[PDB]
C-alpha cells in the first residue's frame, strides 16, 4: 500500500539514493520533485503527496559517522526528496550502542513520518549485513520497529556477506544480526555478492567498478517488486499478499533471487521461464527441494501462451518440490514500465524458497564456528565487551541458527509436519 | 447482522471506494447500481452482490438488457473469491498477535494457514487469467453491423465459460465448496484449541488432493479446463 | 459461367465435385466425350472460385463468344471445342495461381514427407523412445491424449520446434480396433487446398506412414539389443551372429525406401514447378503414389507377406531378449534354432521374389551377392 524505505549505513544510503534516482527516471517526477506532464500512474506507494502536485518520495535519510552522505547532498536528485530527515563504526556492538544512546531522536523522526502518513503497509530496510555502520544499528533499529509497530509487515532487501572476505569479525556481525533477522523480520530477500560479480564479469569485463552495477541491480529488483502496485495491475497489489504465498512457516522466509536479462546495464516465455530457474540466472552461487516458487514477469508477453508455457514447464518436469505440502509453480504477470526506455523487453524475476540457502547458511555456521571454537578472531573488543561482560548473546544467536538450519533440514525431508 | 439487508448501505461504499482508485466524475464511472440478491442467512462461503453498467442510447441497442446480469453474476464469482482473502487474512491477522518469543504453537498454526492461502492464491490467479486475459484477448481484437452483436454475444458466454460457471465444469467447482467451507470453519476459531483447525487442515489437504484428480480426469469430457489441473498442482500429484 | 442451371426436370446433359458431376450417357451424338470433359472442368472450377468468397471481369467477352457460336446454324465441330478450351485454359490458370500462392504448397509437402514420410531420425527415435510402454499396450480411450502430448514434447526435447502445422498434425488412435496397430496421423486443410488434399490422399499417406514406422523401430531395437549383450559364452556369441545376420537385410530394406522418397519427391516437385497447369499436379501425383506403392511391396503379396515375418519374429525376439542379461539354456537354443530356420526361409523367399524389373531394385539385390554368401543364405 504505502511503504516508506528506511536507509541507514553509507553503504544504505548508497542504495536508497540510487533507488530514489531509478524512481526519478522511471517515473515522469522532474529532480525538484516538480510533477511532469507525463506522470497515469499510482505514485503513493513510495511518494508522499505534497502540496503543489509534488510527489516527494517518502524517505528516512539516517547515517552514522556520514563520509558518502556529502557526495549524496552534493547532485540535484537531494532536491527531489528530503521532507527534513535529516540527522547527524566497524562493529556489529559498536554500532548496536551507538543506535542504543540516541534512539529517541530517531524515533521522534521515524514517529513524525508515522503520523503524517494517512496509511502504512510495510517498512524496506536497505543496509548491508555486517557492512559495518549497517550491522549493529539496523539490528538495534530493527528490534525497534517490530517493538513499536507490530502491525506492519518488514521487508529487507539485504546483501549477505558472501565476499570470501582483514576483517575477521564478520561472521559473528552477520549472525548476531541474523538472529534479530529471523525472530523480528517477516521477509529477507538474500542475494550473493560472488554470483552478482560473476555476472557483472560475465556481461563486460569490469574488476573496479562492480559495486555501481550492482546498486542498479538492486535498483531494477526493487522497483520490479513494486511495479505491479505503482502500476495497475490485479493481483500482490498488496506486499502481504505476494510475501504469503512463498512462506510456510515464519522462519523459513529467505527469497532466492534472479533476473532473466543478465546483460542489462520477444521470446518465448517458457525459455525464459527454464532460463530462470538456471543458478547463472539466480543471484545465490544433498538433494534440496523448493518449498515454493512464484515469478514475476513484465515485458512483452503473449496473452494465451500463458496457459501453454505453463502446461509445458509443467510436463517438461524439471523442479523437484517438497513432499509434504501442495505447492505450485505460481505465474504472475505484471504491466512492463511506461515513461522510460523499454530496452530489453522481456524482463521477468523469481521469488521462491529453496533449502539451497541452508547450504550457504551452514557455511557461515561453519567459518563462525570455527572462529569461535579457536578465538582468535573475535579478539575480545572493548565494544563487544561494554555490550556484553559474558558473550552469550553470540551463543543465543548460534542457538537460534542452529535450531534455523534444524528446521531447514527437517523441511528438505518430508518430515516436517512434526516440528524439528 | 443489522447492517447489509437494504441496497442503499453498500451502495454508498460504491461512492466511496470511487474515489480511492481515483476513478471517479468519468463516463466511465457512470450508471454504477450496486444491489444485493440475497439476506445473509447462513459457513457462508456465498457472496451477495450486483454491479451493472449501462451506456448511452445508440450504443446500447448492441449491448443487450441480458447481458448486464451475466455480468453481475461473473462479478460474484469473483468476489465469492475475495471472501477467501478476507478471512484467511483475518485468521492469520488474530494470530500475529499471539507471537516475537513464539512456540511449537505458532509456528505450525500458521504451517497450516500458509497452504489454504496458497491454494485460494492460485485457483484467483486462474480465474485472474481466464476472464481477463485470453477472453479478452478475443474481445480487444475481436471488435471489427449485426457482426458487433455477433462478437460480443461470444465474448460474454467464453467469460462465463473459461470462469467455470458452466454445467460442464460443475464437478470442478464442487470441491471448491468444500474448501471454502473448511476455510470458514478455520477463520473461526484464533489459541481456543490448536487440534480442531489442524482437523479441518488435514480435510482440506484430501480435498485439495482429489481436486486434481478430478480436474485432470474432466480434460475427456475441455481445453481451457487443462490449464486448471497446473495452476491449482504444479509438478504434484 | 456460373453453375447455376435453367432447364429443371429435363436434361441439357449437365447435372465442384458431385451435385456438379457430368451425366455422360444421355449426351447427343454429334458431340465427343473429350469435349464434355472440358466442359465439367470449367463448370467445377468456376463454382470452386465463385462461392466461399460471399475474380474475372471476361463473362462478356465469354457471352459474346458463345453468343456468336449460338447465332450460326451449322454445327462446326473444331468452333466448339476451340471456344471451350480457350475458356478451360484461363480457368485452369487462374485457379492454379489461387491455390499455389494464397496458401503455399511447398509448406504442405514438405510437412508430408517430414512426419508421414520420416525426414527426420531424431524427433520419431525420442518418440518411440518416450512412448514405448503406452503404444506397446493395447489401447484405450485416455492414452490418445498422453500420447500426442508427448509426441510435442519429444519434439521439443531434440529441439526441433514450430508452432502452426504442428497442432495440425495430431495423432488419432481407434480403441476398440497393441496400440501401434492403430496409429494413425491426421493433418488439417483449408479450403484453396482442400481440393489437393482430399480424404482419399491423406488415407493414402496414412499407410505410407504406418509402414515406415514399423521398419524404424525394428531397426531401433535390434541395435538396441546388440549393445545390451556387448557391453555386459557359446550361447552368447551365437545371439549376437544371428543379431547382425537380421540387421544386413534390416538396414538395406530402410535404404532402399529412403532411395525412392529421394527420387519421387524430386519429380513431384519438378512437374509442379516446370508449367502451371492444373492437370500437372494431378498426374504428378498419379506418378508420385504409384511408384511409392509398387516399392513398398503391397502391389506383390507373397514378398509382402515374407517382409512381414521378417519384422514380426524381430519385434518378438528382441522384447524377449532384454529381460535375461545371461545365456538361456531354458529351452534358449530350441527357440533361436526356430528363428535362425524361419528367418532364413523368408529372406531367401524374398530374395527369389525381388530377382516391375526396376533397376535400383533389382540391382540392390547384387550387393549381398559382391560375396556370394547371400547365394548359400
Amino acid at each position: 500500500r504505502e511503504i516508506i524505505t528506511l536507509q541507514l549505513g553509507q553503504c544504505g544510503n548508497q542504495i536508497g539514493f540510487e533507488f530514489w534516482k531509478q524512481l526519478c527516471a522511471e517515473h515522469g517526477i522532474s529532480p525538484e520533485g516538480i510533477v511532469e506532464e507525463f506522470a497515469t500512474d499510482r505514485k503513493d506507494v513510495f511518494f508522499y503527496q505534497a502540496d503543489d502536485e509534488h510527489y516527494i518520495p517518502r524517505a528516512v535519510l539516517l547515517d552514522l559517522e556520514p563520509r558518502v552522505i556529502h557526495s549524496i547532498l552534493n547532485s540535484p536528485y537531494a532536491k527531489l526528496y528530503n521532507p527534513e530527515n535529516i540527522y547527524l563504526g566497524n562493529n556489529w556492538a559498536s554500532g548496536f550502542s551507538q543506535g542504543e544512546k540516541i534512539h529517541e531522536d530517531i524515533f521522534d523522526i521515524i514517529d513524525r513520518e508515522a503520523d503524517g502518513s494517512d496509511s502504512l503497509e510495510g517498512f524496506v530496510l536497505c543496509h548491508s549485513i555486517a557492512g559495518g555502520t549497517g550491522s549493529g544499528l539496523g539490528s538495534y533499529l530493527l528490534e525497534r520497529l517490530n517493538d513499536r509497530y507490530p502491525k506492519k509487515l518488514v521487508q529487507t532487501y539485504s546483501v549477505f556477506p558472501n565476499q570470501d572476505e582483514d576483517v575477521v569479525v564478520q561472521p559473528y556481525n552477520s549472525l548476531l544480526t541474523l538472529k534479530r533477522l529471523t525472530q523480528n523480520a517477516d521477509c529477507v530477500v538474500v542475494l550473493d555478492n560472488t554470483a552478482l560479480n560473476r555476472i557483472a564479469t560475465d556481461r563486460l569485463h569490469i574488476q573496479n567498478p562492480s559495486f555501481s552495477q550492482i546498486n542498479q541491480l538492486v535498483s531494477t529488483i526493487m522497483s520490479a517488486s513494486t511495479t505491479t502496485l505503482r502500476y495497475p495491475g490485479y493481483m500482490n497489489n498488496d506486499l502481504i499478499g505476494l510475501i504469503a504465498s512463498l512462506i510456510p512457516t515464519p522462519r523459513l522466509h529467505f527469497l532466492m533471487t534472479g533476473y532473466t536479462p543478465l546483460t542489462t546495464d520477444k521470446t518465448t516465455v517458457l525459455d525464459v521461464m527454464r532460463r530462470l530457474l538456471q543458478p547463472k540466472n539466480v543471484m545465490v552461487s544433498t538433494n534440496h527441494c523448493y518449498i515454493a516458487i512464484l515469478n514475476i514477469i513484465q515485458g512483452e508477453v503473449d496473452p494465451t501462451q500463458v496457459h501453454k508455457s505453463l502446461q509445458r514447464i509443467r510436463e517438461r518436469k524439471l523442479a523437484n518440490f517438497i513432499p509434504w505440502g501442495p505447492a505450485s509453480i505460481q505465474v504472475a504477470l505484471s504491466r512492463k514500465s511506461p515513461y522510460l526506455p523499454s530496452a530489453h523487453r522481456v524482463s521477468g524475476l523469481m521469488m521462491a524458497n529453496h533449502t539451497s540457502i541452508s547450504s550457504l547458511f551452514e557455511r557461515t555456521c561453519r567459518q563462525y564456528d570455527k572462529l569461535r571454537k579457536r578465538e582468535a578472531f573475535l579478539e575480545q573488543f572493548r565494544k563487544e565487551d561494554m555490550f556484553k561482560d559474558n558473550f552469550d548473546e553470540m551463543d543465543t544467536s548460534r542457538e537460534i541458527v542452529q535450531q534455523l538450519i534444524d528446521e531447514y533440514h527437517a523441511a528438505t525431508r518430508p518430515d516436517y509436519i512434526s516440528w524439528g | 447482522p443489522g447492517e447489509l439487508l437494504n441496497p442503499l448501505v453498500l451502495n454508498s461504499v460504491l461512492s466511496k471506494a470511487l474515489q480511492c482508485s481515483l476513478h471517479g466524475d468519468t463516463p466511465h464511472a457512470s450508471n454504477l447500481s450496486l444491489a444485493l440478491k440475497y439476506l445473509p442467512e447462513v459457513p457462508d462461503v456465498l457472496s451477495c452482490l450486483e454491479l451493472r453498467y449501462k451506456v448511452d442510447w445508440p450504443l446500447n441497442i448492441v449491448i443487450t438488457e441480458g447481458c448486464v446480469s451475466k455480468y453481475s453474476g461473473v462479478f460474484s464469482f469473483l468476489l465469492q473469491l475475495k471472501l477467501m482473502m478476507w478471512a484467511l487474512k483475518d485468521v492469520c491477522f488474530h494470530l500475529k498477535r499471539t507471537a516475537m518469543a513464539g512456540s511449537v504453537q505458532f509456528r505450525q498454526l500458521q504451517l497450516f494457514k500458509h497452504e489454504m492461502q496458497h491454494f485460494v492464491k492460485v485457483i484467483q490467479g486462474y480465474i485472474a487469467n481466464q476472464i481477463l486475459h485470453v477472453t479478452w484477448c478475443e474481445f480487444r481484437a475481436r471488435l471489427a453491423l449485426e457482426e458487433i452483436q455477433r462478437a460480443h454475444a461470444e465474448y460474454l458466454h467464453k467469460a462465463v465459460f473459461r470462469g467455470l460457471l458452466t454445467e460442464k465444469a460443475a464437478p470442478v467447482m464442487n470441491v471448491i465448496h468444500s474448501i471454502f467451507s473448511l476455510v470458514l470453519k478455520f477463520r473461526s476459531q484464533l489459541h481456543p484449541n490448536f487440534a480442531l483447525m489442524q482437523q479441518s487442515y488435514n480435510t482440506f489437504k484430501y480435498y485439495s488432493h482429489f481436486l486434481f484428480k478430478v480436474v485432470t480426469k474432466l480434460v475427456n469430457r475441455q481445453p481451457h479446463l487443462e490449464d486448471f489441473l497446473l495452476r491449482i498442482n504444479f509438478n504434484n500429484y | 459461367l456460373h453453375g447455376l442451371l435453367l432447364d429443371q426436370h429435363e436434361e441439357f446433359f449437365i447435372k465442384s465435385l458431385k451435385q456438379f458431376s457430368l451425366r455422360v450417357e444421355i449426351l447427343p451424338s454429334y458431340i465427343p466425350v473429350r469435349v464434355a470433359e472440358k466442359i465439367l472442368f470449367v463448370g467445377e472450377s468456376v463454382q470452386m472460385f465463385e462461392n466461399q468468397n460471399v475474380l474475372k471481369n471476361q463473362e462478356d467477352t465469354f457471352a459474346a463468344e458463345l453468343h456468336r457460336l449460338k447465332q450460326q446454324p451449322l454445327f462446326s465441330l473444331v468452333d466448339f471445342e476451340q471456344v471451350v478450351d480457350r475458356i478451360r485454359s484461363t480457368v485452369a490458370e487462374h485457379l492454379w495461381k489461387l491455390m499455389v500462392e494464397e496458401s503455399d504448397l511447398l509448406g504442405q509437402l514438405k510437412i508430408i514427407k517430414d512426419f508421414y514420410l520420416l525426414g527426420r531420425g531424431e524427433l520419431f527415435q525420442a518418440f518411440i523412445d518416450t512412448a514405448q510402454h503406452m503404444l506397446k499396450t493395447p489401447p484405450t480411450a485416455v492414452t490418445e491424449h498422453d500420447v500426442n502430448v508427448a509426441f510435442q514434447q519429444s519434439a521439443h526435447k531434440v529441439l526441433l520446434d514450430d508452432d502452426n502445422l504442428l497442432p495440425l498434425l495430431h495423432l488419432t488412435i481407434e480403441y476398440h480396433g497393441s496400440g501401434w496397430a492403430a496409429l494413425g496421423l491426421s493433418y488439417k486443410v483449408q479450403w484453396p487446398l482442400h481440393i489437393l488434399f482430399t480424404p482419399a490422399v491423406l488415407e493414402k499417406y496414412n499407410v505410407v506412414f504406418k509402414y515406415l514406422l514399423s521398419v524404424r523401430r525394428v531397426q531401433a531395437e535390434l541395435q538396441h539389443c546388440w549393445a545390451l549383450q556387448m557391453q555386459r559364452q557359446t550361447d552368447a556369441i551365437k545371439w549376437r551372429l544371428r543379431n547382425h545376420m537380421a540387421f544386413l537385410v534390416d538396414n538395406l530394406q530402410y535404404y532402399l525406401q529412403v532411395d525412392v522418397l529421394e527420387s519421387q519427391f524430386s519429380q513431384l516437385l519438378h512437374q509442379i514447378n516446370s508449367t502451371r497447369d492444373f492437370e500437372s499436379i494431378r498426374l504428378a501425383h498419379d506418378h508420385f503414389l504409384s511408384n511409392l506403392l509398387a516399392q513398398s511391396f503391397i502391389l506383390l503379396k507373397p514378398v509382402f507377406h515374407c517382409l512381414n515375418e521378417i519384422l514380426d519374429l524381430c519385434h518378438s525376439f528382441c522384447s524377449l531378449v532384454s529381460q535375461n542379461l545371461g545365456p538361456l539354456d531354458e529351452r534358449g537354443a530350441a527357440q533361436l534354432s526356430i528363428l535362425v530356420k524361419g528367418f532364413s526361409r523368408q529372406s531367401s523367399l524374398l530374395f527369389k521374389i525381388l530377382s516391375h524389373q526396376i533397376n535400383s531394385d533389382l540391382a540392390q539385390l547384387l550387393l549381398r551377392l559382391d560375396y556370394n554368401k547371400y547365394y548359400t543364405q
